[PDB]
């Protein structure tokens, strides 16, 4: 169980720690985070009290390096940063549990949400989506756009996720026109899980991390993202038995996550329609199908 | 955007453009079966590609053979027709190929966006407009080369013979318009009209009869009043 130990919390603020978030009030004597679950990439995120404007946040996994928060009054904003001394960062985080001045990441041990939203999420594909390579740890905000969005503009800050467009060459084979864009097995099959993605592990990664920034940020890109992620495969005819029983539970997790307050505006009503009542996946995904239609039926 | 009336002149503008009207391409009979039951029969069908400036009519027949063994038959006149429109862009000259491409309905957009990739700076543009070109098949030279065709076939005619002689584009496709209006609303009287007088015949050459200026202002003011008309006999006013 690794430590995420805070300098201090100068101004008042909600910080998220996965699922979870608390308040910080200006100048509490808050010093971090403890007993968070190896194995797994986590996200720490933050909300100013006074400027709610831009969610911000950084992804990390502790077995990468020994990381903690450090208010910046220049910047304004709470940064990580990693501790290459490993005895001082020992020392800092074992007197702070002495002190009792930390959080403890309050996981039910019933409770497999935080497995099931990051099951394909690796550290290593998220610092290629988000280019920053002097930290193993990445940062994520609700305004970075994405390289698709800025081709429709500082590209150092931009969410280079895989550009996927149902009306491109790169979707549509020359003399298969009908055929590829009203049945997408060839660009989801070839294309992308062979060509781009591999395998089907970094497909899903990509989409949970694109579901994630997406829900914990804001980030429209992102959602833009993941839904496009989701159609691809609804929108082919032909896909592998393993990848939608897969499907089905990893959209299960998300929508059972999602606050009920939002779904308004990170839910796409096209998308969701097509692909539970229309696509050729329209039941294949049972237990998505479900949870939605009991949770959202307004939306359908 | 959309093309409608606020943006009309664009059509008589020196950007080449065509309009393209899927309506005819898929046609069929309906009937009963020896059973009882209700079959469709196919009959040849035809895609019309227009040059609104220049009257060019591009007319690829669509043998009833296309259909043999295909399903879903509707949906896949929208795509035959986007294939045969790009391959006709392809075939023309660089400095020829239009800039813009206009459909009369809007399922067709996708479709012909898909076809013409290979081609991004061709716009492909709907339009807010409810043209009549559905009625091409009312005139009966095309008719008559659409029905008698056994293998596909490309066509060339000039639809508004030759009008642009002595008159302006958007005039000519305001004549054009409102036979075709005419044709669309009432089929039977239209023709009375356009035939009625012997002695002004039709060119060999050309597809509508050889009316002076006089006389295509009557002709053009008898297709108005059968359209008030029958917009009356229809909603009785
Ligand atoms: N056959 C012809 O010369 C027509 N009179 C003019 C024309 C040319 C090219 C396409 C359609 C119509």
């Amino acid at each position: 169980m690794n430590t995420v130990p805070f300098t201090s919390a100068p101004i008042e603020v909600t910080i998220g720690i996965d699922q979870y978030s608390f308040n910080v009030k200006e100048n509490q004597p808050f010093h971090g985070i403890k007993d968070i679950p190896i194995g797994h990439v986590h996200v720490i995120h933050f909300q100013h009290a006074d400027n709610s404007s831009m969610r911000y946040g950084y992804w990390f996994d502790c077995r990468m390096g020994n990381f903690y928060i450090q208010y910046d009054p220049k910047d304004g904003l709470y940064k990580m940063m990693e501790e290459r001394d490993g005895a001082k960062f020992e020392n800092i985080v074992h007197n702070f549990k002495e002190r009792q001045m930390m959080v403890s990441y309050p996981k039910i041990d019933e409770d497999d949400t935080w497995y099931n939203l990051t099951e394909f999420v690796q550290m290593d594909k998220i610092r290629k989506i988000v280019r920053k390579d002097e930290n193993q740890f990445s940062y994520v905000d609700s305004s970075m756009t994405t390289v698709q969005e800025n081709e429709l503009s500082d590209p150092a800050h931009s969410l280079n996720y895989t550009v996927i467009n149902f009306k491109s060459r790169e979707a549509i084979r020359p003399g298969h026109e009908m055929e590829d864009f009203l049945d997408k097995s060839y660009y989801l099959n070839t294309v992308m899980l062979q060509g781009i993605f591999k395998n089907s592990s970094n497909y899903f990664g990509e989409l949970q991390f694109a579901f994630l920034n997406a829900m914990f940020f804001g980030n429209y890109g992102s959602s833009l993202q993941w839904h496009a992620m989701i159609e691809l495969i609804c929108s082919s005819a032909t896909v592998p038995k393993h990848m939608l029983d897969k499907l089905d539970e990893i959209l299960y997790y998300q929508i059972k996550t999602l606050p009920e307050q939002y779904s308004d505006i990170l839910l796409n009503e096209r998308v969701w329609n097509i692909c539970l009542y229309s696509s050729f996946q329209k039941n294949s995904l049972h237990n998505t199908e479900k949870i939605m239609e009991n949770k959202y039926p307004e939306l359908l | 955007g959309a093309m409608n009336s606020s943006n009309y002149a664009e059509l008589f503008n020196n950007d080449i453009k065509l309009f393209v009207d899927d309506t005819n391409v898929y046609r069929v009979t309906v009937h009963k079966t020896f059973e009882g039951n209700v079959a469709t029969k196919a009959i040849n069908g035809c895609i019309f590609t227009l040059n609104p400036k220049t009257g060019h009519l591009f007319l690829k027949i669509i043998h009833t053979s296309v259909w043999a063994g295909q399903k879903r038959l509707s949906q896949l006149a929208k795509w035959k027709t986007a294939e045969e429109v790009s391959a006709l862009v392809r075939s023309l000259p660089k400095e020829e190929q239009p800039k813009q491409i206009i459909v009369t309905r809007k399922a067709m957009l996708d479709p012909l966006e898909v076809h013409m990739l290979d081609f991004p700076n061709i716009a492909i543009r709907p339009t807010e407009l409810r043209l009549p070109f559905s009625a091409a098949m009312s005139i009966d030279k095309l008719s008559d080369v659409v029905m008698k065709a056994t293998e596909p076939q490309m066509v060339l005619f000039n639809i508004y013979d030759d009008w642009l002689d002595r008159i302006s584009s958007y005039t000519a496709f305001s004549r054009l318009t409102l036979l075709l209006r005419a044709l669309k609303t009432n089929e039977e009287s239209a023709k009375m009209i356009l035939l009625s007088d012997p002695t002004i015949t039709i060119k060999s050459y050309h597809l509508w009869p050889s009316f002076t200026d006089e006389q295509w202002i009557t002709i053009e003011s008898q297709m108005r009043d059968l359209i008030l008309t029958e917009y009356g006999r229809k909603y009785n006013v």
